[PDB]
């Protein structure tokens, strides 16, 4: 028989294909309290949801949520989040690629509420050939002030 | 539910 | 055998349950809350007849949920504003605001979707959106403004 059990990893973890290593509950020999040390071997670019395979347990990978990207296959999506301010005179923030690198992120110019960078070859890597990665793509989150003062308003001119 | 144990 | 049929109808007409029609003449019912892809089997070569809904002007169909997308100017997005909205039922309903938006927010108004699945009674909400035309270069002066 063969029973479904979730791994949540990191985004990190797929992406450098990390030897993931965890032990497990399960009976043993005559009604027991076992934990047993399994062996994981990820991929670069593992997607969650792949499956790898006494008592038989089924695994599935699980993309454990990252704290500054949101994946979309191959693609990695950051969400520089911005002051009312930096949002139409600039701003000069950094960010860290998923490989540790940092990335100086930087206008002098407004950008639009949604408006998106594109990174080539700055993503995760692809499954099939890995030698090849999908891309970075930063979106910039305008945050407007609640209720604006008077000065505010007169101003906007 | 088994019991997962990271490592 | 079983020929299907792709069948367009408007969101309007799944909404109301509406009775359409169109060498043979069929009549279809369009009960109240039907989906693309609702199965229509008439025994006789056996007919079915698989949904189709047409593009639509305002709305774009998500469950028991419709979503428009209100485009605001900068200043409006800001300073606030009172525009329209011909609802999927046909009345109009007012979209005013007097504080800034989030042009990432999302406003919710309830019983203004679709007729659920299962009692036409209810219905889904219909979620606002927005696009917000944000200025595209600055001058002196307005930059001193916001600075």
């Amino acid at each position: 028989e063969t029973v479904q059990v979730n791994l949540p990893v990191s985004l990190e973890d797929l992406f450098v294909g990390k030897k993931k290593s965890f032990k497990i509950g399960r009976k043993g020999p005559h009604g027991a309290s076992e934990k047993t040390q399994i062996d994981i071997q990820l991929k670069p670019g593992w997607k969650a949801g792949t499956k790898i395979t006494r008592k038989t347990l089924q695994f599935v990978i699980q993309e454990k949520s990252h704290p500054n990207f949101k994946r979309d296959g191959d693609d990695l999506i950051y969400t520089l989040p911005l002051s009312f301010k930096e949002s139409l005179l600039g701003f000069s923030k950094t960010i860290q690629t998923i490989d540790g690198r940092t990335l100086p992120l930087s206008r002098v110019q407004p950008v639009q509420p949604s408006q998106t960078s594109t990174y080539p070859g700055q993503g995760m890597p692809t499954p099939k050939n890995p030698s090849q990665r999908g891309n970075l793509i930063v979106k910039y989150k305008v945050d407007y002030p609640i209720s604006l003062n008077d000065a505010q308003k007169r101003a906007i001119d | 539910p088994t019991v997962e144990e990271v490592d």
